[PDB]
């Protein structure tokens, strides 16, 4: 009861259900931005 | 990742040449 509200939301939040796919989604965009970079290398190669 | 191995190895194959002088 005295806990700060954001606990009890992370609390319901989770007791939806929606956290592996928040965790997934968040490392996902890390490894996709290094492949745009990658992409951007892919192009400049291909000029060449 | 495949692609851009497979680029980058084409390119260090288009660079070789024959020039019997």
């Amino acid at each position: 009861a005295t806990a700060p509200d954001s606990q009890r939301l992370k609390l319901l939040r989770e007791v939806a259900g929606t956290r592996v796919y928040d965790e997934r989604k968040e490392e996902s965009i890390s490894l996709m931005k290094e492949t745009e970079g990658k992409r951007e290398k892919i192009n400049e190669l291909l000029k060449y | 990742k495949y692609l851009l191995a497979d680029c980058n190895e084409a390119f260090i194959k288009i660079k070789m040449a024959f020039r019997p002088g």
